[PDB]
């Protein structure tokens, strides 16, 4: 289920419970060794098009992981919290 | 003059205060052409000049006619009162000439092997200085009033020109590209100039009103739309209050300078784009095209030179009081640029000649017989 329920969240939570760039911006390393080699440079290039506030089409195709570029991304800049 | 001389060998004051003074000194005492001549050949009124950027020596001009003349601006000869010698001249006879009106021309920063010249015929050409042809044509869906390049960028080459439609165009030197535009305008950009402290950092002066500061990587929208009474802050927040044709960035990039024909000038900051409220009195502007101006560089003071009808005015840029008219003129100037290396200036106007503006107070030690009164006694 998704964590909409505030009480299935915050019982998820309880179950629950470092590359840098150029302008200053760093990942989990715990995550950074969990992929490929391809997939660091999208997460750099998705980066790089934060730098100039612009967007960007990630045309992969399929079965090279389009989720996981994303989500590093994204997890990435919650971490370093720009 | 002696002061500043025995001040700099002795160590008492840094060799540059010597060297701001005598050129603020030097831009004060501006006068005709005492030691020069330009060499005419615009049969019809010239709209654009522009000085190379590395040595200062060659000068393309361009006519109401069409024609593109590039001159040279030094003394070959021992003689003095030279005459500035076209070198040369790309007229009718050329197969690639601009068949109606060229509106501003520009050498390419960083390298005087080709230069960039926009017409009304709506196309912008690239020149190549050594052959004296051309190598890429862009056209355009309008007739175009104003292109400029970046001075300092170096990670680009493009170069971003305003149309009479609505909306800029940025076309790209490397490869065509020519399909990046920039939205947000309503009426005729009659101005463009890029920052030149800033590389990806575009002024856009349009007939709305509005100047507005882009960011070509930026992709979303303007980033600020200058207004003149700075209220709390898109139609809305004009820029003037008429028709902004004017445009030139200060010497170091801090602040913005823009002409509108409200026959009023404004000095505007470079990051966050609230006026400075430098009044400058009235300067009188009824040009419906693209008005092109410069600001004095490496002096005490910064001077800004705007066409003023038939005449030229001189302000300080910060202070803001006029410092004298230079009426030399017959017909409205359109176009002043200024050689940084030895504080002169150049004016083309309608009435179809280059004037030059040199430094006076040097002159001649005799051991003037024209110079006398014939009142009879």
């Amino acid at each position: 289920r998704d964590d909409g329920d505030e009480d299935y969240y915050k019982q998820r939570l309880r179950r629950w419970n470092d590359a840098e760039f150029d302008e200053g911006f760093k990942v989990p390393g715990f995550l950074f060794k969990k992929l490929f080699k391809y997939q660091q440079t999208g997460v750099r290039w998705l980066w790089e098009l934060h730098c100039q506030q612009a967007g960007g089409i990630l045309g992969d195709e399929m079965g090279l992981g389009k989720t996981i570029q994303i989500i590093a991304f994204l997890a990435g800049l919650s971490y370093s919290k720009i | 003059m002696l002061g500043f001389l025995s001040a700099r060998q002795t160590g008492l004051e840094d060799p540059l205060r010597l060297r701001r003074a005598e050129s603020t000194r030097r831009v004060l005492g501006l006068e005709l052409n005492k030691d020069r001549d330009v060499e005419r050949i615009h049969g019809g009124g010239i709209n654009t000049l522009d000085i190379e950027p590395v040595e200062g020596r060659y000068m393309l001009s361009g006519g109401s006619d069409g024609v593109i003349v590039l001159y040279d601006l030094e003394n070959s000869s021992r003689q003095s009162y030279y005459t500035c010698k076209a070198v040369c001249s790309i007229g009718r006879d050329h197969p690639d000439v601009h068949r109606y009106s060229v509106e501003t021309v520009q050498w390419y920063p960083h390298d005087t092997g080709m230069f960039t010249s926009s017409s009304f015929d709506k196309t912008l050409k690239v020149w190549d200085t050594n052959t004296l042809q051309t190598a890429d044509v862009f056209n355009f869906e309008e007739t175009v009033y104003s292109h400029h390049m970046s001075p300092v960028s170096t990670k680009h080459c493009l170069v971003a020109v305003g149309t009479r439609g609505p909306k800029v165009q940025l076309c790209d030197l490397k490869s065509g590209s020519c399909s990046h535009i920039l939205q947000g305008h309503r009426q005729e950009i009659l101005a463009v100039s890029w920052s030149p402290r800033y590389d990806y950092i575009l002024a856009t002066a349009s007939a709305d009103s509005r100047v507005k500061l882009w960011d070509v990587r930026r992709a979303s929208g303007c980033l600020i739309t200058l207004d003149q009474h700075n209220g709390k802050k898109e139609s809305a927040n004009t820029a003037h209050n008429g028709k902004v044709n004017g445009l030139c960035f200060t010497s170091d990039g801090l602040h913005l300078l823009t002409v509108g024909t409200d026959n009023r000038m404004r000095l505007w900051n470079s990051s966050n784009g609230e006026n400075t409220l430098v009044n400058y009195g009235k300067v009188c502007n009824n040009s419906k095209k693209g008005l092109k101006f410069t600001v004095s560089c490496g002096c005490s003071s910064e001077f800004v030179f705007v066409p003023y009808g038939s005449t030229i005015a001189v302000y300080t840029v910060y202070s803001g009081e006029q410092i004298t008219m230079l009426k030399g003129h017959y017909k409205t100037v359109d176009c002043c640029v200024f050689q940084s290396n030895f504080q002169e200036l150049y004016s083309g106007s309608r009435d179809c000649n280059i004037l030059a503006w040199v430094p006076s107070l040097y002159e001649p030690v005799p051991d003037n017989p024209a110079f006398e009164d014939a009142w009879s006694s």
